[PDB]
Parts: structure tokens; C-alpha cells; sequence
């Protein structure tokens, strides 16, 4: 189907506690295959994914050159931005990045992004047609300018064209058994009294991949969604989620209560009862 | 400058046995900015080796960690989560529950 | 694999 590669950025300044720390994760999908910290002992580009362990060590020296050149680009960013906004020294301030290409099930780009935030607020975006940005205020507006000036937009596209997607598609290929298969969740419902006739049932999905997922409630058919209680999707800390779905029901009456799962590593959705 | 304030979830990544080894996960997203402290706690004292994500973000900008450690419940022990940031009164403590 | 930096903001 569709997929996406994306690296995020989080350069945070430290005044009086040390140097500004920089952050690198790779994700594909919902898979995060690669990691830099400036703050690691000797820091260097680290797998986090077991596909990725056979890349060659150039892969690694590179990549680890690429995010200490970025790391230090930052630093510089960051003091340029706090004299655009003419903040202290004394401050601590933030420049995310967020970039990369979604590729359509032939392998094809649909879309590449490349956006950044400071101290939490849109800063500049380039847009979709990877030649032009979005300036959200008029101090980004000077970025804007210096960066039309340098011709960014072109740097910006050819990484997304080029090596964006044809990395993705090595990944794609070398990391199929984990990113072109779904695993399924192991699924049971709990019972939990609360008052003297109510019970709670908890319908649990746990290590399922990828992130997406539908855990409905149902009473004698009817969609019980009005009165349930979902939790944000979790990470299980194995690269798999978990989620839960929570009624209210009077004590006697769960087997009228079906949970309904639907997630792409089940040929069929489940239906399951308390036991 | 935007400050968001994290929501905490604490929870084992395997369904818990008493006796038996296991994760204990405090997730700890949606925050901004990304300076946060973040402890488990054995009967309410700080756990010493405690593991944790690389830093990453949802499509708010929002800040996401994982801190976890090996584990093995027990029936009379209170296992925990507590989470300092510069949106938060005081320390927030989360309590884990087995069934949640 | 990362893209290449270019210029500060």
C-alpha cells in the first residue's frame, strides 16, 4: 500500500546548563529504524530496527557526519532566530524539523514535506509543489528570503525525489517481514466491579502493528461508542501498540456486550465476549 | 513560546502476573517544551536503572517519551510514574493499575 | 538516510 519516511529534529538551547542538545529519529511507517543524540557518549547514528543492523559501516559514518553538520546548522539557527525575535540569552528555545516523502503502492512519490517549528509554533513550511514556502510570521519571512536566495527549495527536492524515496524502498524491501506485514493484537476482555451492580469490561488489543486500529462496543448489536472509554494508542516498547475500549454494564448481562476488532493484521475482524 | 501539558499513561507491556518478569511503561506525551523529569517509583521511592525513548513528536509538535524498566509485580507493592514539566503545579504522580 | 544539511534560518 502507501508509505511514508520521515526524520524529526528537536535542537534545544540549555544557557547555563551546556550546549544545545540535538535529537535525530528515523521513522518508516510507524517504525523507528534509526536514532541520533548529541548527548550519548561519542555520539554516532544508532539501528533501532533489526532490518537496518546490515547496512554497511559508510551508511553509519555518513549518516553520523549528516546530523553533527545539522546539529551545529541549528545552533546557528537558533541564535539567529532568538535575534529575530530579540529573546535572552538566558532563555531555553526550541527548533523542531520534521521531512519526508509518502510513496503510493508502485513505489511512486505522491508527497514530500519538509517543515519546522520554533518554541512550538509553525515557522516555515515548504509547500507541495516543493518549489515555494509558508512564512507564519514576519521573522520567518527573513528565513524565507535567505532560503529563496540560496535556492533551498531545490536542495529540499531533490533529497525528496531522489534519495527519500529510493531509501524508502531499500527499507521496504530489506524490512518487508516487519513494514509490509501487519501483526495482529492479542485480545481478551477483563471485568472490573465498580459499584454494587455495574462491572466494567475492558476489551485489551496488545501488540499489534501498524498504530491503527477500531475497538468498538456493542450491546445486542447496537454501537456502544456514545458510552465508551478508548485510551490513546500506547507503545508496548517492542516497536507494537496496545489500546483499550471500557463500558459500564449491569453485572449479569456481558455476554449481551461484544467488542469488535478491526486492525490489518486480522483477515477478519474479531467479535469477543467476557469468558 | 506554546507550553503543553503532558498526558501520562502507566501501564506493563505484557498482562501482569504476579511472580512473573515483566515492563513497567510510563508514557508520557502531548507536552511542550521538551525539559521534563520523569521517575517510576517502588512504594513511592525512585527507582534507580529506568530506560527511555528517543525524544520524537506528533503532528502538534507535541513532545513523546517512554520510560520503562524491567519489572516483576507483586500483590502488596504500589509501582508508579512521576512527571515533573514546566506546565505542571507540582510533581503528578500515576499510579499503575494492572487492569488499565 | 538523512538528507544533507544546507542553510541555517
Amino acid at each position: 500500500g502507501s508509505h511514508s519516511m520521515r526524520y524529526f529534529y528537536t535542537s534545544v538551547s540549555r544557557p547555563g546548563r551546556g550546549e544545545p542538545r540535538f535529537i535525530s529519529v528515523g521513522y518508516v511507517d510507524d517504525t523507528q529504524f534509526v536514532r541520533f543524540d548529541s548527548d550519548a557518549a561519542s555520539p554516532r547514528e544508532e539501528p533501532r530496527a533489526p532490518w537496518i543492523e546490515q547496512e554497511g559501516p559508510e551508511y553509519w559514518d555518513r549518516n553520523t557526519q549528516i546530523y553533527k553538520a545539522q546539529a551545529q546548522t541549528d545552533r546557528e539557527s537558533l541564535r539567529n532566530l532568538r535575534g529575530y525575535y530579540n529573546q535572552s540569552e538566558a532563555g531555553s528555545h526550541t527548533l523542531q524539523s520534521m521531512y519526508g516523502c509518502d510513496v503510493g503502492p508502485d513505489g511512486r512519490l505522491l508527497r514530500g514535506h519538509d517543515q519546522y517549528a520554533y518554541d512550538g509554533k509553525d515557522y516555515i513550511a515548504l509547500n507541495e509543489d516543493l518549489r515555494s514556502w509558508t512564512a507564519a510570521d514576519t521573522a520567518a519571512q527573513i528565513t524565507q528570503r535567505k532560503w529563496e536566495a540560496a535556492r533551498e527549495a531545490e536542495q529540499r527536492r531533490a533529497y525528496l525525489e531522489g534519495e527519500c524515496v529510493e531509501w524508502l524502498r531499500r527499507y521496504l524491501e530489506n524490512g518487508k517481514d516487519k513494514l509490509e506485514r501487519a501483526d495482529p493484537p492479542k485480545t481478551h476482555v477483563t471485568h472490573h466491579p465498580i459499584s454494587d451492580h455495574e462491572a466494567t469490561l475492558r476489551c485489551w488489543a496488545l501488540g499489534f502493528y501498524p498504530a491503527e486500529i477500531t475497538l468498538t462496543w456493542q450491546r445486542d448489536g447496537e454501537d456502544q461508542t456514545q458510552d465508551t472509554e478508548l485510551v490513546e494508542t500506547r507503545p508496548a516498547g517492542d516497536r507494537t501498540f496496545q489500546k483499550w475500549a471500557a463500558v459500564v454494564v449491569p453485572s449479569g448481562e456481558e455476554q449481551r456486550y461484544t467488542c469488535h476488532v478491526q486492525h490489518e493484521g486480522l483477515p477478519k475482524p474479531l467479535t469477543l465476549r467476557w469468558e | 513560546m506554546i507550553q503543553r501539558t503532558p498526558k501520562i499513561q502507566v501501564y506493563s507491556r505484557h498482562p501482569a502476573e504476579n511472580g512473573k518478569s515483566n515492563f513497567l511503561n510510563c508514557y508520557v506525551s502531548g507536552f511542550h517544551p521538551s525539559d521534563i523529569e520523569v521517575d517510576l517509583l517502588k512504594n513511592g521511592e525512585r527507582i534507580e536503572k529506568v530506560e527511555h525513548s528517543d525524544l520524537s513528536f506528533s503532528k502538534d509538535w507535541s513532545f513523546y517519551l517512554l520510560y520503562y524498566t524491567e519489572f516483576t509485580p507483586t500483590e502488596k507493592d504500589e509501582y508508579a510514574c512521576r512527571v515533573n514539566h514546566v506546565t505542571l503545579s507540582q510533581p503528578k504522580i500515576v499510579k499503575w493499575d494492572r487492569d488499565m | 538516510e538523512p538528507r544533507s544539511p544546507s542553510h541555517s534560518m
